[PDB]
RNA sequence: UAAAAAUGUUCUGGAAA
RNA sequence: UUCCCGGGCCUUGUACACACCGCCCGUCACGCCAUGGGAGCGGGCUCUACCCGAAGUCGCCGGGAGCCUACGGGCAGGCGCCGAGGGUAGGGCCCGUGACUGGGGCGAAGUCGUAACAAGGUAGCUGUACCGGAAGGUGCGGCUGGAUCACCU
RNA sequence: AGCUAGUUGGUGGGGUAAUGGCCCACCAAGGCGACGACGGGUAGCCGGUCUGAGAGGAUGGCCGGCCACAGGGGCACUGAGACACGGGCCCCACUCCUACGGGAGGCAGCAGUUAGGAAUCUUCCGCAAUGGGCGCAAGCCUGACGGAGCGACGCCGCUUGGAGGAAGAAGCCCUUCGGGGUGUAAACUCCUGAACCCGGGACGAAACCCCCGACGAGGGGACUGACGGUACCGGGGUAAUAGCGCCGGCCAACUCCGUGCCAGCAGCCGCGGUAAUACGGAGGGCGCGAGCGUUACCCGGAUUCACUGGGCGUAAAGGGCGUGUAGGCGGCCUGGGGCGUCCCAUGUGAAAGACCACGGCUCAACCGUGGGGGAGCGUGGGAUACGCUCAGGCUAGACGGUGGGAGAGGGUGGUGGAAUUCCCGGAGUAGCGGUGAAAUGCGCAGAUACCGGGAGGAACGCCGAUGGCGAAGGCAGCCACCUGGUCCACCCGUGACGCUGAGGCGCGAAAGCGUGGGGAGCAAACCGGAUUAGAUACCCGGGUAGUCCACGCCCUAAACGAUGCGCGCUAGGUCUCUGGGUCUCCUGGGGGCCGAAGCUAACGCGUUAAGCGCGCCGCCUGGGGAGUACGGCCGCAAGGC
């Protein structure tokens, strides 16, 4: 563009879109599950991913994913939602923080327990 | 109607050296002589001279090159490797003596117009003056 | 430049290398 | 040696490369998500007009009617302008909603055909126009990002 | 996208500390806006802070400056100052008392509660210090402030031990069952001694005040410590915490078992379907450590909005084309001005922060002292190359003159022949037509084929193209009139009059729309016949709109060179159209092909640039969603922008 055109119109700034609204700026957000189901993954994959549709405090109702093997959540359990989408589950854009509120930790978890809200076990 | 007499001249010089011509003509204008006079003093050209092309006043620039080379493509290297117009009429450029650029870490010359005449970066620097930044050459 | 010539459909999802 | 089957060499087109037993288009059916329209309803903000109009400052008056007086005055009082706020009516912007409805994205193995990619078996694409389950067909015009031999420059 | 009545100006008043339509009479019609008024959304601004090579981008918490507010809203009083946070009046909402007529309050002060939230502290001690108000002073008040408390929330420092100690215990893990690994690790032996224990124990505090001297200068004296019996020093003194992430690639780190597209992992590519360094455990390893990971947001990387520092022939990207408004840009010589620009001096640029040097807490973090930068902007003085401006001059750009040229450029009116169809008249008879093959269809009510005549509509064969004209769309028989563009020669005139161009205006194939006319051929739709699994197609027979004209609309396209306009510069070869020549060939304008240099991802482009430069405009910013929706403007509609 000629300088005269830049003077007249100038460059336009980016303006990035939040990959995680519904959180409304917070790191996490609380919510209540209105349905804890089991969805089938995207294409290359096959499985029964455990996901729950959560009614957020921030006035949003979205579906989040339940990490780890086996959970204890049922309709009406209160959970703490967190950034993080799951590639297979289309529409699933947030994870459930394990080990906060009604979301128990992952029983018998020995590695990276911090990520699955499970306490360091006593040495037998 | 030549929107920019100077850039034109810089380009004539450029387009010519690129085909290894011996000399090139250019419409004459005092301010232009100043530029050439500098490229002359600085060694980029062999020199200029006022000539006459079919009734009108032109300047004839004598181009300079290096020696023929070995291998494929013996074409000699240019003395005027680069010669770009800095300030254009589309957007002028002026610099304070403290903002005068250094062309090619020294092996390059910058030409500027000042109240004290058309001088090189080096001179202007040793004169405490700034001005319009005509072009840079190396 | 000018330029004729064929009735007849379709092959599940991943992965080869 | 035209044709059918398999195969050599060159060339041509290609959206194929799991390499035509390839690729791939659109409707229909099911699920999810977001979104437009929709009798309209519920809000938020905001503009106009008019009605009632607190406190208060500022103008009258202060008299058939008080209190003070440093007796030219002053205070309390009464009238008015303005005025927060309500109120009635009608606009403007925005948001949320609404039976029903349009199309859209996405979703391991659904139904129908086969439009396109190789004169893809009617060269293709294209503006428009009419038509048809659907891809699309046809009309008019346009483009080459299409066209063997010969053959003309 | 238009906004404005106290609106814009004036005159005289009111008002104020003071200017002012701040307010009020009266008069005038103005004021503002694409240089973005008005409106909507969001937001306290700055010093600074984070990031960044920088230019930038993001941000505005703590500290410092300014502004604004004190439950919501209005108002005035007192006063040097407030239209006043712990003053007042009034209305409102809500909280509480009431003897029901009126009363009381406002933590966005300190601390604490509750609600909301992912989440953010003690109803601490002291006025000892600094600072403030009042007081002659003594001194009083001070939730400012100085401190302590709680929270790994952050940064800095410290500890969980040090030296010995096996061709190397056990246990666990692998294993080519020899052995390898954890591993000097442990044990064990010496050694130091975080904590804790006893003892001593601050700096911060010297002035107000008293005394000699004048209650001045100067000298002397006394009181005063919240933190705290804390820091710190001395002596004594026990081996005294370790976790979190990760190990398919990017990215440092691999093996066994379990699992079998399950369970699960996943920042991106992707792992898992019975030999998984990718899931889960284990052994092992790597990284970091009182922390380590996760999520969220900002800068970076992202020259991925490109000023520095990008692009548009085919990748996303040249507007369908003109004409032109604002705007941007501007050939050669000379002089005045000195606005831009540049230089010197000077004022400002608070402090803190940042940087640098040196110090103080044992270091560091913190912290003090000093030092050096600095654009901007004000002022005075100066320069004049370039830009600008004024003036004079110039002819190389551009325009005009005169004489010529080519052309399907445009508009209007005429008019010519070939052919198709229908009609009339001849003549003639059994089929014609159509296809891959046929059938529908036309025909013995006389078709097809043939001759003559007529009517009517549309398009113009050969010439004819590697052609020409036009800004584009586009233009083709011939003739006449009306009219545009353009090229050459002579170099005659003017004297920079130029280039581009957001909007605006005009033009704009085909299809389509309106009124009227016209209708031969062709032909969407439509009807038949075939074909086929079907056949709303392709092939065949029919056929309406339409195709044609007038006037008015519509405004799209593969409106294409998918290549905006103008100017200068950078080998040639060859064919061709058109003009001039001292017409071997040269020179100007145009159309093609091949190719120097250069350019390009490549294909290719290459004096008809996609090369090298300058000016101006338009446009691009991953793929879908989608040229869709909503809004607006246009349109009769279809639709268009």
């Amino acid at each position: 563009p000629t300088i005269n055109q830049l003077v007249r119109k100038g460059r336009e700034k980016v303006r990035k879109k939040s990959k995680v609204p519904a959180l409304k700026g917070a790191p996490f957000r609380r919510g209540v599950c209105t349905v804890v189901r089991t969805v089938t993954p995207k294409k290359p994959n096959s499985a029964l991913r455990k996901v729950a549709k959560v009614r957020l405090t921030s006035g949003y109702e979205v579906t989040a994913y339940i990490p780890g093997e086996g959970h204890n959540l049922q309709e009406h359990s209160v959970v703490l939602i967190r950034g993080g989408r799951v590639k297979d589950l289309p529409g699933v854009r947030y994870h459930i923080v394990r080990g906060v509120y009604d979301a128990a930790g992952v029983k018998d978890r020995k590695k990276s327990r911090s990520k699955y809200g499970t306490k360091k076990p006593k040495e037998a | 109607m030549l929107t920019d007499p100077i850039a034109d001249m810089l380009t004539r010089i450029r387009n010519a050296t690129r085909v290894y011509k011996e000399s090139t003509d250019v419409p004459a204008s005092r301010f232009k002589e100043e530029i050439l006079r500098i490229l002359a003093r600085e060694g980029f050209i062999k020199g200029y001279e006022r000539v006459d092309v079919d009734g009108k006043p032109y300047l004839r620039v004598y181009l300079k090159y290096g020696p023929r080379r070995q291998g494929p493509d013996p074409r000699p290297e240019q003395v005027i490797h680069h010669i770009r117009r800095i300030s254009k009429p589309g957007r002028r450029v002026y610099v304070g003596v403290k903002e005068i650029p250094r062309v090619r870490r020294g092996l390059g010359i910058a030409i500027l117009s000042t109240s004290k005449g058309v001088l090189t970066d080096r001179e202007a620097r040793k004169l405490g003056v700034g001005g319009e930044l005509i072009c840079e050459v190396w």
